[PDB]
């Protein structure tokens, strides 16, 4: 007549590492490291992303005509650029403080694209039809959808000065560009005054531009270039443009709303009808476990990224059958 | 282990015991059987659930132009340092927690054995492998008396004394 | 039959 | 606990023992009494003081214009990451230290019990709850002989043998 | 005759958390997390702070007259701005590299306000009496206490050029301003030369300013603005000002000393006669425990800030009475 | 220690035992001798080698002009914070690992003692200091029978019973 | 007849700290903290460093003649400046974006110094012999080895315009300088046109300089100064210089290769014939242990730097003999 | 009466 | 004579 003490054993092959021992077979364990993704771009807390397709941020904002136009009002949970978006700054030049603008839009949840200066009533006695082959659409030479090339009309470039007052209750992002012809002769034939000047003012922004004429190596077969500038007109403030040449006037601007939890990712995954709390450039994640070795770039409530291949916590016993 | 029971003086586990982490095997006249110890198993499940829970809840994209290399490298240093710290912390925590959990199970089953032994006294002999051979007849009621912690030593004291001689 | 919300003991009573 | 003594085979503590962390209760002819074990209590106080000390001593405003958003966010990321790491570290350290300290106390009192038991041998019987009933008369001098670790087994060997029969 | 082993128990209700168990009552514990402050602004290692009252850093440095003037020599252990200091840049304009200057003063322990260019002997043949309503004091129009508005006198603005040599053995912080009238006519009536220029030089500083005239939305009912610039003249170096208009000359400058452990805090707590080693915008802290959940902003020897609500280390036993 | 053996009921070590971490001393007719326990020593060496290894492998200059003070201070804050975290982590890890290792050795030798004791049963008496005095004659073959874990209790049961009376 | 359990003891005096106890003597331990260095500057993965001797980065790049010239092609594993390199910018002026250039060279492993514009064929009808005492070599007045002072010849400064096309398959670092005389008279006597201008262009770089004339405190007894600029001409791109005065033309440029694991250190240790995987400004380290308290500045595979004085892991037992 | 500088044992002898 | 690659036990058999 005997009685015995013992402990549970089963057929589990789960193994966990300890300090003193490595391949320890245990009766039960729980995994803490998520390593699986669905390979899809999915909605985030019920909101679809904003996909730019062939355009990057610069091409979309400036209005590169090669990119399928987006609806006038859009709202997203995160922005997706694709790795090699062919369309961007199509007429050569530098996008001044571009990275800061990317960072700004990293917290934007909304845009309304609205006409700020209509083509036919904002710049009288100037020609609004300038195009170029550097930004071609449908084979023929074109120009940005959100800007307007102001040229001389009938041999004269009168001094223009226009204004906008922000009555949208939100920040309005305004972009424009300044042209730099390669030779003086072009500046003459385009704006008629060699010493032209542009001035853009708000209550907290202030800049004055003067065309810098110099022969430059031709990029997209353009020896002259075109700088692009931007600003955030606060609610109630006024933006003032004054010029006598070289100004690439704004036509469409954006009324922005600010949100939480968004960002910009580069991904060549495709949008599916799905929903997650955690998006990575490779796919969605279940945000249930504390760690993930999928991608350091995450958007949403997401496990902490680590380099480990295995994080497994034993709950059962040492399996000795 | 650290407490000598699991993989120690109790060489292996019991796949026949499907009802608990720790427990008993008996063989008397009326037959044999396994029987989990539900209170110790439930307390261990409580503790380990708490451990898993607190580990689960202890844890709760920029660009740069050509002339901002220093800031790019500082951002990368920050990201890499945080990554190093968190990988280190996760792996360390898991290792130490696994060690402590295995030792917890070892301690629980050794405690079980000692409770039975100090209940039984010289009314039985330790025959190794975590088993006691009774010096008296112990029916299913006596086995449950050992399990529930209510073993009556003077009830069988004299009979076990006689057979122990 | 234990109160095991996380399945720590894999069912088991 | 991990060592089976505290909240284990010694079910509860002694509010009547105000003079130490661990100790003894005796009852003989000359009466009853508590008596702290000062050496074990002092060694435990040493160790725990050291633990508290090393935890205490292991630990020893910018603005940005509208065009410095990236640097503002990097600064905030740095502050938040350090805050995360330090909150995590503090809470983890406290949890593991508390577990180790409770187990330290458990181990100390179990060691006390075992020292007494291996001093007494069969001159007394274990009656549970961490108590030994002597098979001989043990006066205050004999009780202190057990406390100071100088118990004379052959002195009472024959008398305890007789009463143990 | 029995002897028994046991352990201490008392009436303590202290509870600590472990890995396996949460509300564990223990006989004794020590707290590691300080959560109490006195609500007062107190001295730091025996040195009172510098309180700016109604002024922010910019208003104090520029010398906004609406702010109760401070003694000529002051030394502090930390600077306190109050949340909504109404007085600052009172004539509209941008404070160039202002944040960098805040960071500089974050390690300054001393200032001597001294006259660098006396009003009556530094700019002859120019008028030094210009005032404006944007910076009004006692109802009437005034100007910064540390700068001087240099205007035309008797219809002519002669080219001025003055110099200072730093013989203070310390860094001397020098500030000045450049005016930008809204229309050319004002620049004519104020400085008489439309193409004016200012030049400020040291051995390591060099800048040239030219007034940029453009109609701007009127802030504090001023359509023209006024930029503010600063520099740290090292001991022994010379600062040179040369102008023919638009210069807002320096009058008073600051001789700075550098110290350790200081900073700038925003706080609406009041100074009391008290002393601490640790100040937070909410109040003082005993710097005895290693952690504090009061405020992430600390000055002095201070516990590390954490988010936790409770950090308690058990020293006694499990309390089982 | 935590398990009562090292610096406990076995007061000191054996400089005469040069062949292992734990082991035995015997004295019988044929003389005296030390003898390491090679299996327990080798298992402990395995575990401690693994501990050292995982600690070894868990771990695997800019300038600023006068107008970049904020970035200089952020870089210095980053460097200092990482330095703080890593100094803290290294010192903490070493302290806890040393505690666990000393307790590991304590547990190993206590387990050794208990294996011998449960092998011997009442054929010998515990005389303290971690020693058993046999109630029978135990030659070198019997000593190795105790060491290899093959002690034959019924072989000497009756002789030890007689001398134990 | 007795048998006994026991444990090992020896004569070790190694001590380690635990949580509960400090000076614990143990039978065996392993050290984790390296605190020893050899005091020498040694090769890194078999590649010698680049030592600049009396020159800093600026002096070497600009070609200060006081510094022992280096072989035309050099390749290193890390750069060493010495604490007080007397030779640097020898004609006064500011090195524009100098820190960014240091950061660039922190990942450069190679340079070929090659003539980009030969002295005798690139700037005809201009004088290429200008020197100055601020950059003296061998007692007499000299000039940078990599730049060329372009002055007026026979009373006229014709408009020069030259070009280089990068056919080196690597980045080519190009440096130049613009002069700022103290008085207009000097600008007249040196370049003959008061309103001179320089223009430097690539496909992604674009800058226009105009001499700023102002009397400045004489540094190295020069009241005029000389700014220095640089750019990285990508493979295949063209750099264009056009000027009518004030240009300090480039003569020698550098073809750079990019590598991994390098950096810049300040050290007054001397090169020995030795080899390490880990270099510090104090000396080499064995990269075997995980930590080191030698120096926070390391190059190569190196232990993590900590402040601790002792990190020792016990492997043996508590030593009780 | 123990050497308890931090009051770890709350007075207690 | 133990397999002690790091010399954890300082030679010792
Ligand atoms: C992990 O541990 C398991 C448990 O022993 C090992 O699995 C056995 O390995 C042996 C030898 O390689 C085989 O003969 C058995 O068939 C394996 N059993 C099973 C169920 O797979 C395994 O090798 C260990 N892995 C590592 C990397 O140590
Ligand atoms: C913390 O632990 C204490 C100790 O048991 C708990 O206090 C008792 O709680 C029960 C049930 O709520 C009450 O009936 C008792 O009166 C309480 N005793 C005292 C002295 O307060 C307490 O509830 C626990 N708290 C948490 C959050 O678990
Ligand atoms: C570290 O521990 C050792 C071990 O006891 C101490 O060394 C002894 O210290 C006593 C008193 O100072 C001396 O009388 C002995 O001669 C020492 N022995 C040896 C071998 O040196 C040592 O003092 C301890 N150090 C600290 C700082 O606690
Ligand atoms: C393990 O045991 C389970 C029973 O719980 C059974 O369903 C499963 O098929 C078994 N697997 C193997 C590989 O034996
Ligand atoms: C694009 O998707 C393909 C498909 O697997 C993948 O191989 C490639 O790496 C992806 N490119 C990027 C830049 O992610
Ligand atoms: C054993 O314990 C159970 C529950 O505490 C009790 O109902 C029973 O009467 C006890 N005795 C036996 C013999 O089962
Ligand atoms: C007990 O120990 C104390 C102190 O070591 C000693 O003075 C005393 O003589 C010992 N014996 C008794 C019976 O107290
Ligand atoms: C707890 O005990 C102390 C005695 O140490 C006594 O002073 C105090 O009043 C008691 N408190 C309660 C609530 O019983
Ligand atoms: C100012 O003090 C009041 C008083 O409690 C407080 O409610 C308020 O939050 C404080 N404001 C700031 C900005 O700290
Ligand atoms: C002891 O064990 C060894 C090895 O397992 C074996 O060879 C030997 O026969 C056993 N018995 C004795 C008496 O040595
Ligand atoms: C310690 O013991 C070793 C033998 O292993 C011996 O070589 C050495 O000289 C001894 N050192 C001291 C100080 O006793
Ligand atoms: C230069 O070397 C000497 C020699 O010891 C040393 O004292 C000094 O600190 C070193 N200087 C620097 C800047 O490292």
């Amino acid at each position: 007549d005997t009685i015995c003490i013992g402990y549970h054993a089963n057929n589990s092959t789960d193994t966990v590492d300890t300090v003193l021992e490595k391949n320890v077979t245990v009766t039960h364990s729980v995994n803490l490291l998520e390593d699986s993704h669905n390979g899809k771009l999915c909605r985030l807390k019920g909101i679809a992303p904003l996909q730019l397709g062939k355009c990057n941020i610069a091409g979309w904002l400036l209005g590169n005509p090669e990119c399928d136009p987006l609806l006038p009002v859009r709202s997203w949970s995160y922005i997706v650029e694709t790795p090699n978006s062919e369309n961007g700054i199509c007429y050569p030049g530098d996008f001044i403080d571009y990275e800061e603008l990317r960072e700004q839009l990293s917290s934007v949840s909304s845009f309304e694209r609205f006409e700020i200066f209509p083509k036919e009533s904002s710049w009288p006695n100037h020609n609004t039809n300038g195009v170029t082959a550097a930004c071609s659409h449908e084979g023929k030479s074109s120009f940005y959808r959100n800007l307007l090339w102001l040229t001389e009309k009938e041999g004269s470039y009168p001094k223009l000065k226009n204004s906008y007052v922000n009555k949208k209750g939100k920040e309005v992002l305004v972009l424009w560009g300044i042209h730099h012809p390669p030779n003086s002769k072009e500046q003459q034939n385009l704006y008629q005054n060699e010493n032209a000047y542009v001035s853009v003012v708000t209550s907290n922004y202030n800049r004055r531009f003067t065309p810098e004429i110099a022969e430059r190596p031709k990029v997209r077969d353009q020896a002259g270039r075109m700088n692009y500038y931007w600003t955030l007109l606060k609610p109630g403030d006024t933006i003032i443009f004054e010029a006598n040449g070289n100004l690439i006037a704004p036509m469409y601007a954006f009324a922005l709303s600010r949100g939480f939890g968004s960002g910009i990712i580069t991904s060549n995954a495709s949008m599916h009808e799905c929903n997650t709390k955690c998006q990575t450039p490779l796919g969605a994640i279940n945000s249930s476990l504390p760690y993930q070795n999928i991608h350091p770039v995450t958007i949403g409530e997401c496990p902490k990224y680590v380099r480990s291949a295995k994080l497994r916590m034993v709950t059962g016993l040492r399996n000795i059958p | 282990g650290l407490f000598g029971a699991i993989a120690g003086f109790i060489e292996g586990g019991w796949t026949g015991m499907i009802d608990g982490w720790y427990g008993y095997h008996h063989q008397n006249e009326q037959g044999s059987g396994y029987a989990a110890d539900q209170k110790s198993t439930q307390n261990a499940i409580n503790g380990i659930t708490n451990k898993v829970n607190t580990v689960i809840e202890k844890m709760n994209g920029k660009e740069f132009n050509k002339l901002e290399k220093r800031m790019e490298n500082l951002n990368k240093k920050v990201d890499d340092g945080f990554l190093d710290i968190w990988t280190y912390n996760a792996e360390l925590l898991v290792l130490l927690e696994n060690e402590r959990t295995l030792d917890f199970h070892d301690s629980n089953v050794k405690n079980l054995y000692e409770k039975v032994k100090s209940q039984l006294k010289n009314n039985a002999k330790e025959i190794g492998n975590g088993c006691f051979e009774f010096y008296h007849k112990c029916d299913n009621e006596c086995m449950e008396s050992v399990r529930n912690g209510t073993y009556d030593y003077p009830k069988y004291s004299e009979e076990s004394k006689l057979n122990r001689e | 039959l234990y109160e095991d919300p996380l399945g720590v003991a894999g069912g088991m009573g």
